[PDB]
RNA sequence: GCACGGAGGCGAAGAACCAUGGAUUUCCGAAUGAGAAUCUCUAACAAUUGCUUCGCGCAAUGAGGAACCCCGAGAACUGAAACAUCUCAGUAUCGGGAGGAACAGAAAACGCAAUGUGAUGUCGUUAGUAACCGCGAGUGAACGCGAUACAGCCCAAACC
RNA sequence: GCUUUACUGCAGGCUGUCGCUGAG
């Protein structure tokens, strides 16, 4: 959703792989939330920050990185 | 082995050896065991050579009793790529024979002599 | 007994397995564990 | 005129014979210590060999088997038979040592194929045969015209399946007429009667 | 390419730990080793690890008791997440 | 998703869904660096082969698939109103192996004997005929003919 | 299932012969 395709390809490689260590991280801290039991989430993006970096890793391998 | 039946010395090989490059370079030369063979029966040649490292001997078996029918002289080589090499081949030859040399009639007659005389 | 690692990891996954249907399951389906096993009345694999 | 290669086949017409008598006394006696099956650089009979095929290129490869003389090496029956079914000792196999020696080469070579063998001899207890198998993924091989069609992927494995010269006369194939109503066009669709 | 650390362990027992000795438990990857736990612990909130305890677990996961040194406080790492 | 929940999210930046192509594709598994009940230990075509730059450098094999197919091993109950040859049956089952189909196949054929046919399968028929057989019970073709489909070639040697 | 100088066979052992197998 919020993360594109096209912006995606109009990264560099060096801003897709900060993107990526970026997201990562805030996948960590909401698995860390739920596994707190935290009820601030939001379903929704603990589930699109799975795709986005699947996106991510797919343009990676599809630039040539 | 099984078909030599006399054994020729390293000195004599050498000169039948020198009389085979200089025939190719003269004279005509078979190289081979069936051009080999064919010549002895058309009776076209005049010496035939026969390596003694061949493997199967049934290659060359026939060579020895062929050539005396036949009156065609024969000599021992004990390497197979010698002869080739001597015949000008890159290659080893199992058999060869002078057919016709060329300017070497007197060492291969010589040759030949020294043969029958080692009976 | 010793369980070697990947023993473990079946019993982990049979104990896992011996959970019930969640209770939104029954609404959503508008109405069983088939798989329901005890330590005692059953025998696992191994 | 006659080609050399027609002396190798006339010494082998009586191999118990001349110079060939003498070779094979001194042969086998290496041979007896070799193992069952050893690849030769060269073929024992070339003029055989050539005939079945053989030509001095790469891909092309020849083997000596030994194979133990005699009838079926069978195990007397564990349970109830009537007497038709109790023999032992006359009961000989369905395949000639031949063929046997072929599957054993090709085993030994399981990328090569077998394209033909011949016989080699044999002394009292033990028969030899050379062989001639072909390496089916070398190029050497795709491209010559009297052997490419060997490259074929219905050839794989071909003397397991009676394919062979040996394997195609050792099922009654060779009449065309009278006689082989139960062979032609195989053992099998036939009920195996043949 | 799996990561190592999975998520914090958050139990009563967890944050008895994480108050009382100033060590931080997790759900890590069972293929991690306590070294590349460690290492891994340092690099996300950076920190200093002083000791690695493992343990594989009835739930098929591997839990990590990683010690901090009295440099970092355990307490405040795990409350900014 | 099955699956009609709660919460929440995605979709006009055209999602869902469908077709084609691509990415990712843990561990064990022929399982192949060594070992192991799916894990572990210290760079790997393990093993057998072909070629070979003789170095795993280039390649092959292995295992699977409903049956079908080819090559080998091969019963007994049963029938004969007993039973041994015979029968059940080259069946069941076993070993090995290929393909999309296999196998066969261009006559050292046939032998309606001919001034005739003309590679090979298969189908119909020839026929329960010829032949076999404690001449018992039973077993059992072929040539030909009518069809289907058609297609003929390559070496070894002679001479080079 | 078991027995035996029941019927018929089958392993196995002994023995002759041929091949392996040659010279005087
Ligand atoms: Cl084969
Ligand atoms: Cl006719
Ligand atoms: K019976
Ligand atoms: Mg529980
Ligand atoms: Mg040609
Ligand atoms: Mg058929
Ligand atoms: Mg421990
Ligand atoms: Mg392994
Ligand atoms: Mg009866
Ligand atoms: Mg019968
Ligand atoms: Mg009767
Ligand atoms: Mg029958
Ligand atoms: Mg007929
Ligand atoms: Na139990
Ligand atoms: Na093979
Ligand atoms: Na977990
Ligand atoms: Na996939
Ligand atoms: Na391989
Ligand atoms: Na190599
Ligand atoms: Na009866
Ligand atoms: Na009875
Ligand atoms: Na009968
Ligand atoms: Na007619
Ligand atoms: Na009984
Ligand atoms: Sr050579
Ligand atoms: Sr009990
Ligand atoms: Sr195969
Ligand atoms: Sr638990
Ligand atoms: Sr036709």
């Amino acid at each position: 959703t919020v993360l594109h395709v096209q912006e995606i390809r109009d990264m560099t490689p060096a801003e897709r792989e900060a993107e990526l260590d970026d997201l990562k991280t805030e996948l960590l801290n909401a698995r860390a939330v739920q596994a707190a039991g935290g009820a601030p989430e939001n379903p929704g993006r603990i589930k699109e920050l799975r795709k986005a970096i699947a996106r991510i890793k797919t343009i990676q391998g599809e630039e040539g990185d | 082995p099984v078909y030599v039946d006399f054994d020729v010395p390293a000195d004599l090989e050498d000169d039948a050896l020198e009389a085979l490059e200089v025939a190719r370079d003269t004279g005509a030369v078979k190289k081979g065991t069936n051009e080999t063979t064919k010549s002895i029966e058309r009776g076209s040649a005049e010496l035939v050579f026969v390596a003694e490292d061949v493997q199967p001997e049934e290659i060359v078996m026939h060579i020895p009793e062929l050539a005396d029918e036949k009156g065609v002289p024969f000599i021992f080589v004990e390497q197979q790529d010698d002869l080739g090499h001597a015949a000008g081949l890159e290659v080893g030859s199992a058999a060869a024979a002078v057919t016709d040399a060329g300017e070497a009639d007197a060492d291969v007659e010589d040759i030949a002599d020294k043969v029958e005389e080692l009976r | 007994g010793k369980k070697s690692k990947a023993t473990k990891k079946r019993l982990a996954k049979l104990d896992n397995q011996n959970s019930r249907v969640p209770a939104w399951v029954m609404l959503k389906t508008d109405r069983r564990n088939h798989k329901r096993r005890h330590w005692r009345r059953n025998d696992t694999d191994e | 005129a006659r080609s050399a290669y027609s002396y190798i086949r006339d010494a082998w017409e009586n191999p118990g014979d001349g110079q060939l008598a003498e070779l094979q006394w001194q042969r086998q006696q290496e041979w007896r210590n070799e193992g069952a099956v050893e690849r030769i650089e060269r073929p024992t009979r070339l003029d055989k060999a050539r005939s079945q095929g053989y030509k001095a290129k790469q891909g092309v490869i020849v083997a000596r088997v030994s194979v133990r003389k005699g009838s079926a090496r069978k195990r007397r029956h564990k349970a109830g038979r009537r007497s038709k079914r109790q023999g032992v000792t006359r009961i000989t196999r369905r395949k000639d040592i031949q063929r046997v020696a072929e599957e054993r080469a090709s085993r030994t070579f399981p990328n090569l194929r077998v394209l033909n063998s011949y016989s080699v001899g044999q002394d009292g207890r033990q028969k030899w045969h050379e062989v001639i198998l072909i390496d089916p993924n070398h190029p050497a091989i795709q491209n010559d015209d009297d052997l490419s069609w060997i490259c074929a992927d219905d050839q794989a494995d071909r003397v397991f399946r009676g394919l062979t010269g040996a394997g195609r006369r050792n099922r009654g194939l060779s009449g065309k007429g009278k006689g082989s109503e139960k062979t032609r066009p195989s053992l099998r669709s036939n009920g195996g009667k043949a | 390419s799996w990561d190592v650390i999975k998520h914090p362990h958050v139990t009563e027992k967890a944050m008895n730990d994480m108050d009382f000795q100033n060590k931080l438990q997790f759900a890590v990857d069972d293929r991690a080793s306590k070294g590349e736990v460690a290492d891994a612990v340092e690099e996300q909130y950076d920190v200093t690890v002083e000791q690695v305890n493992t343990q594989n677990t009835m739930d098929g996961e591997k839990k990590a008791v990683v010690r901090l040194s009295e440099d970092d406080d355990a307490q405040e790492v795990a409350s900014r997440i």
